[PDB]
């Protein structure tokens, strides 16, 4: 048995918003039994914690005071020190430890980046805040739901398609060093989604607009000389706002920890789409 | 089913020069168009007003 | 941000008809004829007018009920 | 121009996502008709 | 919502959907909508125009399609100027007539 | 590719925008009732 | 299979008939722009005048280069036949170059270009040289291309001859400004036979041919012969409207008054010049030695007006529909 | 019969002319997604789309006068009429799929408005029963549709890629507790694995 709850829900929503604004950045000390003298020698990490599986848990910062002279100087090292030594219930993805897998992408103190190859402010006064990627649903602690990112990646058909049979089948698709260097700086993406989680167009329209990373992959498969579905890929990415929604903010190239330039790739894709639209009229006549 | 939630990125990203540079242009254009439309609406509104009446007048 | 302002026509509306260019002269003829008629009527009404004010221009007033309008000195 | 206004409203307003491209086109046609009527009538 | 209000709401939305569907798909109404949609398309996407894409070699393009703009401008300008001249002539005629009639 | 009378189209669109804005905003036909208190008088 | 590019034309219709009545060619596909429904209806109602055989017949509309390329890809032999339309159509020159290029792209066993003079657009500067340069460019794009330039065609599969016969039968006046160069009519049947030989023989180290029908005629002589055959009298330059407007000109009024095909007809009559060049080989080298004599074909009273009737009244405007 | 002549000529011209284009229009409609299948025709180029939509009804309904038709001409007209009827049915099918897609997108939009950051006034922690029932029935209908398209692999693949996208997003919008196992029982079989 249930009844209409528009009024109760509305009042609760407004009141909760006001209170949260009053009590934003809620913080709970991991170990309150710390003399303020000791905290002079220890740096403070504010780690976002949230366990939606537990019905009684709510998001909150947890404060950990750690001696930075016990582990190497990287965000992942500090996170794992906290997990192993202080609280082993902390959750985070980590495979490669050398910035290759791209699993550890998190909001390392105000900037999306891989936690394994990013240092942290050594100063003991300013606190460090570690939170998950911004606009991604949070599963537990620093683990977000990147499923939609992969689903979008699947829609670009990232596999070499060729319309012309190989002449002899005992050779390799010819490609000069120039047609290979055309891909240099473009195939190194590790699909970390750090850039795409920083693109405002991706904030507003996660589904209709592919991220900067996926569009960069489409560009990689387009510029590749061995594939023959150039126009087909261009047309496929030209639908609705799969690409048109990009506003050339340029944050994608700024955040990329690998040093890639997805902004330039998207710009080239836009130019190619414009030329495709024009010459669909100019050529066929 | 407890709906999932997320932390809006713009609430937790250090302010950057790219955001500023691009949103500056967007806000310039937004301001231009809003100013034009609001001026039109203001002229319409003020012209819609009634004429001053006498003191303590009914009808 | 991306630049988008331009005065150029859009290709979506730039098509021609099969038999040649769009029906421009045919519609302009109609427009000119309609303008001629409208402005001729307006000019004829406007210029040939005078205001004659004399006793014969006044008639007895009446209500919406048709009766003669008279208001008491209440 | 009109296209840009519609694009901004779609990208910023979640509710406006409900409208199809067909409804947007109908609004476009009505707006063009009203603009033509406005231009013509103001000179009458 | 309350299951009684749920029944009421489901019935109401079903009635709205049925009414809309009937009105749209009724024979005469369907024909009217179907014809008016195409009329609107013709008006919007095939309105008279002066600029259009030229896909024909100069040998395969009529003269009308090279001087249509000039003909249109001539027609419109001539109409405006002739109306102005007619207005002036009518002003003079009215002035003279009412002057010769009295004072 | 060639567009017949493209320049005419550009100028027509510009004129249409200008006229519509002029009539909608009445930018040129302001109101001066607000300035009357701040004006001198003759006669 | 065969693709006949721009086959709706009367000459194209004759070639298509010749190829269809000779078996082989399990499928013949005719591709044309079909500007107005009148031309499509004309072709279809011709399609009734065909003895049924194994060969299947289909139509394709060349709305854009995509259609042309798709049709060529599904073909083994190609026969291009200039065009029949002037104004608001792609071209008579770009079309042949595109055909040759696409044919080379998707390997084609045989490509034959039939280029009747009567169909060339004579409403442009240096029309004859323009056509020659178009043919040269097309050959450059497809070296294996075979060329067959016909010189005025008669029979019920002709454009100029049929037009003149209709005009004479109905008594329509003819704006006549003949050129000095002699003419050599060729029955379209012989043209179809030559096309068959070109498509079948293969090898064929000689890749330039011309269709030229022995007997030479002046333009006045041709009109006299046609008038005698039809049973009417020529009405040359008998229309004051033609004299005033001079359909040889391309001003606004001239184009918007006379039919475009009639304009091209009179311009062709005025600008005609012999097509044969030193590089062409006559059809006698293809084995077609019994050409139909023009004079013997059009004997007096051998043409009946009823074969050229047209809708006269408002029904005629149904063509414009 | 002059009026009959003009009516038949108009019908022949329009129908035959459009029949040569039906292939292109139908292919373009297939190429786009189901959110706005006529998007290309509304935004980029109306390749005789509205003409086909209008003249399909005329081909179905308006009568014919064979005595005004030839033999090959009449055969061609019948072929073109059949092509236009095929286009009518194809458009109806695409419209049905598009409306189902918009049903799923409506459900997703309600969820998104629920979890929007600006939604300071209508924030709900626990999904209510009505939307849960709507999700369950929508997924049931989607599974039935996928089954009904077993003979058309391309259509089945397109329906998955297009419509099931928002089913997957709905899947991601909620936690795996409460009635979640039952609501997404059918979705968990194959579709859930596809969207990973
Ligand atoms: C958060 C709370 C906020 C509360 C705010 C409350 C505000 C209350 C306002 C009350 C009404 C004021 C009206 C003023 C009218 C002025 C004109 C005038 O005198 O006309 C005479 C008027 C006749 O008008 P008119 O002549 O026909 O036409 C007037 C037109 O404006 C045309 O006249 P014009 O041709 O002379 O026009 C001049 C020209 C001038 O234009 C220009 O040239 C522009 C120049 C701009 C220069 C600005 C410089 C700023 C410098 C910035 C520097 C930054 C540096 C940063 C550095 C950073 C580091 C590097 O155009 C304009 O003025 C532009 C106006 C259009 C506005 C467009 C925008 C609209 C939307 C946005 C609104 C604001 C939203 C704010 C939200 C904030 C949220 C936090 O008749 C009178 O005598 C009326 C006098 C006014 C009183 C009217 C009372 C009406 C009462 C109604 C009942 C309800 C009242 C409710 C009140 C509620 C209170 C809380
Ligand atoms: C003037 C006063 C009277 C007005 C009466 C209006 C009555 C309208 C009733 C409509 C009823 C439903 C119609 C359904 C469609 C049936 C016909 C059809 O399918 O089309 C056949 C035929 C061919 O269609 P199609 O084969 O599909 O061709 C299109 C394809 O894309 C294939 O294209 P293609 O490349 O193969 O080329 C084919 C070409 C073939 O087209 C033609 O051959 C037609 C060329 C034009 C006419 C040529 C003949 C001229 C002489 C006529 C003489 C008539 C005498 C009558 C005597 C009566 C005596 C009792 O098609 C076109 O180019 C289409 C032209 C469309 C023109 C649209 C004009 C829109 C603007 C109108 C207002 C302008 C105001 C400007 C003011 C500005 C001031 C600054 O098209 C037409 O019949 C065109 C009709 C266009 C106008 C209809 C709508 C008018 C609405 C006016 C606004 C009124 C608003 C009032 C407020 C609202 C509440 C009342
Ligand atoms: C005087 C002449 C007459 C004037 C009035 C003329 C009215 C004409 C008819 C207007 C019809 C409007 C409704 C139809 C449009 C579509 C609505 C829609 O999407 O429906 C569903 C959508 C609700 O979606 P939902 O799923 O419930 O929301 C969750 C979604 O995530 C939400 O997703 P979303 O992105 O779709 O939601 C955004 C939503 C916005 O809705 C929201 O989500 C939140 C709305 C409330 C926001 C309140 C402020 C929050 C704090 C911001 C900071 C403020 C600081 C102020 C102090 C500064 C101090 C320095 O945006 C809209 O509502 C779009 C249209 C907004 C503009 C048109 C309406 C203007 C109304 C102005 C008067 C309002 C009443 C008087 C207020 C003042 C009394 C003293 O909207 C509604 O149903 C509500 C409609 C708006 C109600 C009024 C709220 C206040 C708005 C104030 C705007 C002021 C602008 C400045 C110029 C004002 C000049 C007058
Ligand atoms: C139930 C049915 C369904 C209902 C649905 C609901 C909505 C209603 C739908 C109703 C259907 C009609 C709707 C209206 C048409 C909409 C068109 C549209 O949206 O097109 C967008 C579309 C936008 O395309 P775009 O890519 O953005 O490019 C636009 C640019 O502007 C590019 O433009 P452009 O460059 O191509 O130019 C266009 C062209 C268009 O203009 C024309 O060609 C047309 C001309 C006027 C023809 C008017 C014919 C009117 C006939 C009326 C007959 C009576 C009707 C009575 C009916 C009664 C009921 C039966 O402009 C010109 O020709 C420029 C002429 C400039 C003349 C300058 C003069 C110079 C004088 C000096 C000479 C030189 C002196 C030298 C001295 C030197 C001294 C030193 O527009 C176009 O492309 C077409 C051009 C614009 C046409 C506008 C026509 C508006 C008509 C409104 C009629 C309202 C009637 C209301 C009646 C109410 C009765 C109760
Ligand atoms: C207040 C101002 C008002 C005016 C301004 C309005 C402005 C706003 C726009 C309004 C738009 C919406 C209009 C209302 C919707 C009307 C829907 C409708 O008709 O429902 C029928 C429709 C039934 O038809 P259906 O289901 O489509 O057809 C199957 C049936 O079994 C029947 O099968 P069937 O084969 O036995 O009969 C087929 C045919 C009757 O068949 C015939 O007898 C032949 C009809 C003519 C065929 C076309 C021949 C064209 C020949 C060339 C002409 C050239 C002219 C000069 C120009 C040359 C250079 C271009 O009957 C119809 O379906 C008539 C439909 C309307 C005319 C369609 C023809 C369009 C083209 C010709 C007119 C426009 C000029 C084009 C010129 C250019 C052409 C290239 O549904 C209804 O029965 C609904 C009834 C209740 C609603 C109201 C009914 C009103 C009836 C008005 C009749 C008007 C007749 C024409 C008068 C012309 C006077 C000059
Ligand atoms: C940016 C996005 C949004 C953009 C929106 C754009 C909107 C465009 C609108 C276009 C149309 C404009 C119409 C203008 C009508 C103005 C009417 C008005 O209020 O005028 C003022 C009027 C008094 O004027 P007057 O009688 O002339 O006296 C002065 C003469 N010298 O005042 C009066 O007479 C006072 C009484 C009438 C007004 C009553 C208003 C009631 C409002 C109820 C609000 C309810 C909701 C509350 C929500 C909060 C709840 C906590
Ligand atoms: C629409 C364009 C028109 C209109 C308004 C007229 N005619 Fe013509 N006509 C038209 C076509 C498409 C053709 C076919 C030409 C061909 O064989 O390729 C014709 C043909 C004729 C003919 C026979 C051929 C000829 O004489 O050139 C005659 C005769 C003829 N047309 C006469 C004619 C008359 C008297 C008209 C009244 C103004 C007329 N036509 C209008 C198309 C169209
Ligand atoms: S685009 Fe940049 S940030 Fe995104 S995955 Fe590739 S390298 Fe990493
Ligand atoms: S950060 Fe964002 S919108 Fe475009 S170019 Fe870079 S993606
Ligand atoms: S931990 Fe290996 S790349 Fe992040
Ligand atoms: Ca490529």
């Amino acid at each position: 048995a249930e009844s209409n709850d528009a009024t109760s829900i509305c009042l609760e929503s407004i009141s909760g918003t006001i209170k949260g604004l009053q009590k934003a950045n809620y913080v709970v000390e991991h170990n309150p039994n710390l003399t303020s003298e000791e905290k002079k020698h220890l740096k403070q990490f504010l780690v976002y914690r949230y366990n939606p599986a537990d019905p009684h848990d709510q998001p909150k910062y947890v404060s950990y005071w750690c001696d930075i002279k016990k582990f190497p100087p990287m965000f992942l090292d500090a996170i794992l020190y906290i997990k192993n030594e202080l609280d082993p219930t902390l959750s985070i993805r980590r495979s490669c430890r050398e910035g290759i897998c791209g699993s550890c992408a998190v909001n390392c103190d105000g900037l999306h980046t891989l936690a394994c190859i990013s240092g942290f402010n050594r100063d003991l006064s300013k606190p460090t805040i570690i939170t998950p990627l911004g606009h991604m649903f949070i599963l537990k602690d620093l683990v977000v739901d990147m499923t939609n990112f992969y689903a979008q990646y699947k829609m670009i058909e990232p596999y070499l398609k060729r319309k012309t049979p190989k002449p002899d089948a005992n050779k390799e698709y010819p490609q000069s060093p120039e047609q290979r260097a055309l891909l240099d700086g473009l195939y190194e993406c590790v699909l970390c989604a750090a850039c795409s989680t920083s693109c405002p167009s991706y904030w507003w329209h996660p589904d209709r607009y592919l991220g900067p990373a996926i569009l960069q992959q489409a560009y990689r498969w387009i510029v590749d000389s061995r594939d023959e579905y150039t126009q087909e890929r261009i047309e496929r990415i030209a639908e609705d706002v799969r690409l048109d929604d990009c506003q050339q903010i340029g944050m994608c190239s700024f955040t990329c920890p690998k040093g890639l330039n997805p902004q330039l790739s998207l710009k080239n894709l836009m130019d190619m789409v414009k030329d495709f639209r024009q010459k669909r009229i100019e050529q066929e006549v | 089913m407890r709906t999932k939630l997320y932390n809006a990125a713009y609430f937790l990203l250090n302010n950057n020069e790219s955001f500023g540079h691009s949103f500056g242009i967007r806000l310039k254009i937004v301001g231009l168009n809003t100013w034009i439309v609001g001026y039109a609406v203001s002229r319409y509104y003020f012209s819609s007003l009634r004429v001053k009446a006498a003191q303590d007048e009914r009808f | 941000a991306r630049l988008w302002w331009t005065l150029d026509p859009s290709k979506y509306y730039l098509k021609q008809i099969s038999s040649g260019g769009r029906n421009e002269i045919l519609f302009t003829v109609l427009g000119v004829t309609a303008a001629y008629w409208y402005f001729g009527n307006k000019r004829c009404e406007h210029y040939w007018r005078r205001q004659i004010d004399n006793c014969q221009s006044w008639s007895r007033a009446q209500n919406i009920n048709g009766n003669n309008l008279t208001v008491k000195q209440y | 121009m009109f296209k840009e206004l519609i694009h901004i409203f779609r990208t910023y307003y979640i509710t406006f996502r409900y409208l199809k491209k067909s409804n947007i086109n109908f609004l476009k046609n009505l707006s063009y008709t009203l603009i033509a009527y406005y231009l013509i009538i103001n000179f009458q | 919502m309350n299951h009684s209000c749920q029944k009421v709401f489901e019935g109401f939305v079903s009635a709205l959907y049925d009414t809309s569907y009937f009105f749209r798909n009724f024979g005469p109404f369907k024909a009217t909508i179907h014809y008016a949609t195409y009329a609107n398309y013709l008006a919007q996407n095939w309105a008279p125009r002066v600029s259009y894409i030229e896909t024909s070699t100069p040998a395969y393009t009529l003269a009308k399609n090279k001087y249509a703009v000039y003909i249109v401008y001539g027609l419109i300008g001539g109409a405006l100027i002739h109306n102005y001249m007619l207005d002036n002539k009518a002003a003079q005629k009215s002035q003279q007539y009412y002057l010769k009639h009295r004072d | 590719l060639p567009i017949r009378n493209i320049q005419f189209a550009r100028y027509h669109y510009l004129a249409a925008v200008t006229v519509f804005t002029y009539f909608a905003t009445r930018c040129c036909l302001l109101d001066y009732k607000k300035y009357y208190p701040l004006a001198s008088v003759k006669k | 299979s065969l693709l006949v590019v721009s086959g709706a034309n009367k000459v194209g219709q004759g070639i298509i008939r010749g190829l269809h009545s000779s078996g082989k060619y399990e499928k013949i596909v005719v591709a044309d722009v079909f500007p107005k429904y009148y031309y499509l209806e004309r072709y279809l109602r011709f399609k009734d005048t065909l003895t049924q055989n194994k060969t299947k017949l289909e139509e394709v509309k060349l709305t854009d280069k995509t259609d042309l390329e798709s049709a060529i890809k599904k073909a083994s032999h190609v026969v291009y036949v200039t065009h029949d339309y002037y104004y608001n159509v792609p071209s008579k020159l770009n079309l042949i170059k595109h055909t040759a290029t696409l044919s080379r792209s998707a390997g084609v066993k045989r490509l034959v270009n039939v280029t009747p003079v009567e169909n060339d657009h004579y409403g442009e500067s240096q029309a004859v040289l323009a056509a020659t340069q178009s043919e040269n460019e097309a050959r450059v794009a497809f070296p294996g291309l075979v060329e067959l330039k016909t010189d005025l065609t008669f029979g019920q599969d002709s454009t100029v001859v049929s037009e003149l016969l209709t005009r004479l039968a109905y008594g329509k006046s003819i704006y006549f400004k003949p050129s000095a160069h002699r003419i050599s009519p060729v029955h379209t049947l012989n043209v179809a036979e030559a096309t068959q030989r070109i498509l079948e023989n293969n090898s064929l180290q000689n890749l330039r041919y011309v269709a030229r029908g022995t007997e030479s005629f002046d333009w006045n002589t041709i009109i006299s012969t046609l008038a005698a055959a039809i049973g009417k009298n020529a009405n040359l330059n008998q229309n004051p409207l033609e004299n005033i407007i001079s359909p040889l000109s391309d001003n606004i009024v001239s184009q918007t008054v006379h039919h475009h095909h009639y304009l091209n007809l009179t311009r062709f009559i005025n600008q005609y010049q012999e097509p044969k060049q030193t590089e062409h080989h006559e059809l006698t080298n293809l084995g077609v030695n019994n050409l139909v004599k023009f004079s013997e074909f059009y004997k007096p009273n051998s043409v009946s007006t009823q074969d050229y009737q047209i809708k006269t009244g408002l029904s005629h405007w149904a063509h414009c529909l | 019969s002059l009026v009959s002549l003009f009516k038949n000529t108009f019908l022949k011209s329009r129908v035959i002319g459009l029949s040569f284009q039906a292939q292109r229009v139908m292919a373009q409609m297939a190429k786009t997604d189901f959110e706005n299948p006529d998007e290309h025709f509304l935004l980029n180029d109306a390749m005789k789309y509205n003409e086909l939509v209008f003249y399909g009804r005329l081909a179905e309904n308006w009568s014919i006068n064979p005595e005004l038709f030839g033999k090959a001409e009449l055969a061609k007209y019948n072929e073109a009429k059949q092509t236009l009827i095929d286009f009518n049915q194809y458009h109806a099918l695409v419209q049905n799929l598009h409306e189902f897609y918009w049903e799923l997108k409506t459900i997703y939009l309600e969820l998104s408005r629920g979890v929007a950051t600006s939604n300071f006034h209508n924030k709900r922690e626990v999904t209510h029963s009505i939307i849960e029932s709507d999700i369950k029935n929508s997924i049931h209908k989607y599974i039935q549709l996928i089954d009904d398209l077993k003979d058309y692999p391309e259509w089945q693949h397109k329906v998955r890629e297009e419509i099931g996208y928002y089913a997957h997003m709905i899947y991601t919008s909620v936690n795996h507790d409460g009635n979640f196992p039952e609501i997404f029982k059918e979705f968990n079989k194959v579709d859930s694995l596809y969207y990973f």
